[PDB]
């Protein structure tokens, strides 16, 4: 079970996300044309970058009972809901009254992954992604924050 | 950062930018010229050198299209060229925000903010359509006629400097139910050009309301 | 504020559904191919419909805080979780620190209604951006 | 009041704290010889940032009873020690038993602001000195 | 871990210094030119030494795990503070536990001595040491409580 995502990052955090999901060698573009280059997991060329400047980065998040999942709710079959922090599903005491588990997605919008003793196949995950956030209105707003930085 | 144009289409040519953007360049973020035609239906082309958007004698077609900071006119026509964009949010445009210059541009239900310069101004011929737009923070005026036309049955006008609307040598504005507030006088006239409104809200007049004059002829009514 | 989910019935929970929120003429497939149609309200043809045959059928739910809810959750500032059955949002008695409802929707899919004393609608979600003006700077070139 | 703090950053939290602190044109170095460059607020040069590279930056911080503190630590006459966030000084309930706070400076240090009372500045640490005039009394030499 | 200590000290405080750390001989000046002399161990010749005269003597505090600390406050990982006074910070029961130790000096200001499961290095407590009273003003008073003994 694995999911693209795929976000746009300020410079800071597409350094961070480089070298935690290491990158040998690798030219991202911004938003604003501005470019970070990477060599041999190191920062060498970098042009001007101005603040509030977007990269597009996609990172594969995947969703398996062994692996540790960052936020998720878990119900049990008494009526209990508790949350976990970065554990994996079987990382559980008692799994076996565990009824179901929803991942959190910092949106405070919950996407079912475990139920009936079975994890959520990919297609039935990106409908329950579809569906848990529809009415999400983001704030509109634009400031260019750059101007063509030579004479010409 | 390129040194001209961001995407450009020419002689009688089409390009599609969804939702791409073309920001920073040293000239027109995007130019359609002698016929063709670009789509930019969510677009971002904010920062350049000059226009947001050029239409020579070609068709722009946009949905939602952002500009801001852009060198001069964020949104521009001529020569024939035609700008669509149903709701434009244009902002901060050093020059007019956007410049009708005899042709047409249609921008029914655009916000556009802090502008240099006028807010929508139609010179030497061309229209410009409008329903509820809503002007903020102008340099000039909230709305201008140079022999055009401007179609507005309701606006927001605000924050303008000298004028709200503003019509000369000709050309109508129909802003009906418009929700103008400024200090100065809201609805002008000068040298034979007509203005038509509602009398719901009283509004300063440059002309008596229902007479011809040497200037234009207004009908609060 | 509409929700709309997407649920899979059998026929006779879909015979229930269909004939409960009413629809004159309209034809309801399967998996199998099998199919039934609904004329006039009166369910006029099927097609071989075994059991375990999953219709998918998409339901509009129209929800206000006035509006009662059929089963949802709640969650307060401190962490506590709790479940309602048949309540509005605006009939709780604690909403003062009621953070979070979500719509529990027979799936056990989580459907976010309510965030922040505010609907979902309502709330804006801002984004993340430093405060800064352009840089409208003339940089050296390197060419 | 103003307490000078120095900090060991990598590239990431050096890029934040500087475009968080606004910093015109200044070059900062780090330990294996990398350097990065903000000129008018923006990152013109990078020069080989590996990872592990502690960038060590100074940083001022204005501490003021009405200002709130973002972690500080406070200790009673009797003994016990507590932890607030993002509460300023004279926002604590209980100032009459505080004796001392110290600010926690996100690296385990501490820094003494608040001393008896008042704040360390204000406070004077009275030496020690047993009193008596000048001798001023003539003594026989032994030469 | 040794700390040089500059400090100036009254008749009574170097005299309990001296003989706490075994000086076999030598003669300490005073700030007003006053001297006493030790030898064996045994003071044998003082000077005309008047009250609040200030000593000058450097001694060595070292830190170190094995041996004793007189006052240190140390920080749990569950979050409970608790302070201990002379016992090395070895002897207790839990150092498993135990996340931050931070050195008192009588001022009510702490340097951190232990973090990570690690002493501080040197150079790292000089940085310390400078940076937890800073802004640590002394009041100023001068009296000479002094003049020339003799007649002259």
């Amino acid at each position: 079970l694995i999911i693209k995502h795929q976000m746009k990052l300020h410079l800071n955090e597409l350094v961070d996300w480089a070298w935690r999901n290491g990158v040998t060698s690798e030219k991202f573009h911004s938003n604003n044309g501005s470019y970070v280059i990477f060599d041999h997991s190191a920062v060498v060329e970098t042009y001007i970058i101005n603040k509030n400047d977007l990269f597009n980065v996609t990172e594969e998040i995947e969703i398996t009972l062994d692996k540790p999942i960052d936020y998720f709710l878990e119900k049990d079959m008494y009526g209990n809901y508790r949350e976990h922090f970065g554990i994996a599903i079987n990382d559980l005491l008692f799994l076996n009254t565990t009824v179901n588990i929803w991942l959190v997605n910092d949106d405070n919008s919950h996407i079912l992954i475990y139920k009936d003793g079975k994890l959520i196949d990919e297609y039935m995950y990106h409908q329950f992604e579809y569906e848990a956030n529809q009415n999400k209105h983001i704030y509109p707003n634009n400031k260019a924050s750059g101007t063509y930085p030579h004479k010409t | 950062r390129n040194k001209w144009h961001g995407v450009i289409a020419s002689n009688n040519s089409k390009v599609d930018f969804t939702s791409g953007n073309a920001n920073e360049n040293g000239l027109d973020g995007i130019q359609c010229t002698h016929g063709s035609t670009v789509q930019a239906r969510l677009s971002t082309t904010n920062g350049n050198k000059r226009n947001g958007v050029l239409a020579y004698a070609g068709d722009v077609y946009c949905q939602e299209i952002n500009c801001d900071g852009n060198g001069r006119r964020g949104l521009e026509a001529t020569r024939g060229g035609y700008v669509a964009a149903y709701g434009a949010k244009v902002s901060r445009s050093k020059d007019d925000n956007v410049l009708a210059y005899g042709s047409m541009i249609s921008i029914n239900e655009a916000l556009i903010e802090r502008a240099g310069r006028n807010g929508i101004e139609a010179t030497r011929g061309g229209q410009i359509f409008a329903d509820r737009i809503t002007i903020t923070g102008s340099g000039d005026f909230g709305i201008l006629a140079y022999a055009s036309k401007v179609f507005a049955e309701a606006s927001n006008i605000s924050g303008t400097k000298n004028e709200p609307v503003y019509a000369t040598r000709g050309g109508e504005v129909t802003c009906f139910g418009s929700n103008i507030s400024s200090n100065k006088t809201v609805y002008n006239v000068y040298n034979g050009s007509r203005i038509f409104t509602d009398k719901d809200h009283g509004y300063s007049t440059n002309v008596d309301p229902q007479t011809l004059s040497s200037k234009g002829l207004i009908i609060l009514g």
